[PDB]
RNA sequence: UAAGGUGAUAUGAACCGUUAUAACCGGCGAUUUCCGAAUGGGGAAACCCAGUGUGUUUCGACACACUAUCAUUAACUGAAUCCAUAGGUUAAUGAGGCGAACCGGGGGAACUGAAACAUCUAAGUACCCCGAGGAAAAGAAAUCAACCGAGAUUCCCCCAGUAGCGGCGAGCGAACGGGGAGCAGCCCAGAGCCUGAAUCAGUGUGUGUGUUAGUGGAAGCGUCUGGAAAGGCGCGCGAUACAGGGUGACAGCCCCGUACACAAAAAUGCACAUGCUGUGAGCUCGAUGAGUAGGGCGGGACACGUGGUAUCCUGUCUGAAUAUGGGGGGACCAUCCUCCAAGGCUAAAUACUCCUGACUGACCGAUAGUGAACCAGUACCGUGAGGGAAAGGCGAAAAGAACCCCGGCGAGGGGAGUGAAAAAGAACCUGAAACCGUGUACGUACAAGCAGUGGGAGCACAGUGUGACUGCGUAC
């Protein structure tokens, strides 16, 4: 837990943590999500949802 | 083989232990004798290699009762 | 001079033959060990 | 379910005949396909005393890979892929990109 | 034309390595007097 | 399910099929020589010889069937012997054999350790045998605990390398208690009322679900290099599919697939629904497993080597009490706690993998990884048990070299040709080193020794090579 608290602290330092309020996609289609991050300007990303 | 026909006493094995406790293998053979028992039901004599413990089972339980426990077991007499 | 191997098929088949091996318990264990190995020829027979 | 069959005018997509069109002669077993007048080789055929004793440098056609050919559409003018639909209870080869039956 | 036969070794030594090495039976050197 | 096939080395030859039985794949069925448990007797496995039925017969015979032993049971007829047994025959059943490990039981080492060695250890191991199952065994308290309680067995983590045992040496090594996995209890020793009363089995339709063939799958083109594009540069599209593989180099979009959505004549696994059959409930009462427990002797098992030593097993000799009675609580006794031996069954958690399916790997990459990447338990070796190899790679595709020469109608070679490549030519990717040559430069035929090293001319090249003469110098 000290490691994960130290990685998440560093992800806001090198601005690689972006918090969204909702990330969802209507149809279960890869084409829409492929669009999902172009406007978000993402190519190599990890989505973490609750 | 040295088996009682009533009690089923095999030879068992164990040790000889000397006064210097040297273990060496031996066998405790049962006290077997062939003895002819008179049955008044069958009007005959019937011989059985029986142990001396088995001779005490026979007169305590009966010779008809012992043989009934052999035909229902699978021994031949 | 006279060497140790003097062949006779009759003395061969009575010593190491299939029926000689199948006669005893310890020869059927020989034939079990030679099927378990995968041997081409099981005995001396053919 | 083969996508490339006995008499189909096909086009070659790969390998020294890229662009050339011919007809399949026989589909072999191992994914190799003889196409008419396409994959020509030069066989130094040795004359044996019988059995075509003409022993020249025979020019036959070699087998090409079945994935290196595609069926020529000719109603679009291009190479085209194959699909399988069921029309009238029969499995039907049909072209891609216009969906029409072969 | 069925060529390039091998070097079939003797059927005595099962370790072809020493097949051409020593006979591996008796080593008789007899003159040793040390006292 | 199909437009191609007739397995492989392996070309043919003669054919079969083309959308409806050519082949292929599956389910079921038929056939299934001979040997081998081998079973009709024998035998040197793969052979020899029958017996008795039953046919059919050209009269020479020919087929098919039966004929093992054992166990259990039944039928008949049957000695000494009168009854009667033993025996004998004929049936029906069932068994045997093989199998990698796991499992239970019966037997049971030694090397080794102890720094020698005998008690002890190794170790109840290796092995041998017997038997079984998909698991087995154990299992429903004669159990523990400690005055509170727990509540069948099995397995795992602690307890704890503790308590102990021990030539108190080497070493051996628990329980109680606690956390978990999984958790079912039931029968007979017995007669009644009730009276298929749930059960637990087998068999059969029925449903749900797998397994055994399968089906559909989604999208890319120009261009430069190149022998060939899957690469580069350009510009698109699929994605619940960018797992993987193949294709002339590295492919999401060429192929096979994959994600996904589907499918079963027939035969089977599993559940369920069960109908029909077998066991057999519930209630009243009684009953409560004797040559046993215990003991003497000798052994063995318990961590526990007889020690003060419980407990268990039993070879031998004895021998109770029968619930108001009996066992245990680590010698023994008294209390008072707890249980009811001498009958039996019992799922899961557990162990294993000969074998099948996928799937994975900071696993191997041909002296490695299986002994075996390859016609490998083979060649070979041994009388035998047994031992036991070495041996992968042309190319993208045989296009595997027509033809011409030398030669012995050779072998090998030189062309010509194929091909990107033949210095890829089959003794074939790459082709190292040892080792063996040829050509060239220099040195060398009066010079003694670890052969180098320091100095060093001359010469030959375009700094390199060689190294005369010379100092020092006895490898690892």
């Amino acid at each position: 837990r000290g490691a994960l608290k130290s990685i998440l602290s560093e992800l806001v330092r090198q601005d690689r943590l972006i918090v969204v309020e909702k990330f969802s996609v209507e149809a279960p289609k890869t084409k829409l999500l492929a669009q999902k991050l172009k406007d978000m300007a993402l190519e190599d990303v990890l989505i973490i949802t609750g | 083989s040295r088996v009682c026909q009533v009690t089923g006493k095999r030879p068992v094995t164990g040790n000889n232990r000397s006064h210097a406790l040297n273990a060496t293998k031996r066998r405790f053979l049962p006290n077997l004798h062939s003895h002819r028992f008179w049955v008044e039901s069958e009007k005959r004599f019937v011989t059985l290699r029986v142990s001396a413990k088995g001779m005490r089972v026979i007169d305590k339980k009966g010779i008809d009762t012992v043989l009934a426990e052999l035909r229902a077991r699978g021994e031949k007499y | 001079m006279k060497r140790t191997f003097q062949p006779s098929v009759l003395k061969r088949n009575r010593s190491h033959g299939f029926r000689a091996r199948m006669a005893t318990k310890n020869g059927r264990q020989v034939l079990a060990r030679r099927r378990a190995k995968g041997r081409a020829r099981l005995t001396v027979s053919k | 379910a083969a996508k490339i069959r006995r008499d189909d005018e096909v086009i070659v997509l790969t390998g020294k005949d890229k662009g050339k069109r011919g007809k399949v002669k026989n589909v072999l077993s191992s994914g190799k396909v003889i196409v008419e007048g396409i994959n020509l080789v030069k066989k130094h055929q040795k004359p044996v005393p019988a059995l075509n004793q003409p022993g020249g440098i025979v020019e036959k056609e070699a087998a090409i890979q079945v994935s290196n050919v595609a069926i020529f559409n000719a109603a679009t003018g291009k190479a085209d892929r194959v699909g399988f639909r069921f029309e009238d209870g029969k499995k039907v080869r049909f072209f891609k990109s216009n969906s029409e039956t072969i | 034309h069925c060529y390039e036969c091998s070097s079939d070794c003797p059927n005595l030594q099962p370790y072809f390595s020493r097949c051409f090495s020593t006979p591996v039976w008796i080593s008789q050197a007899q003159g040793i007097r040390a006292g």
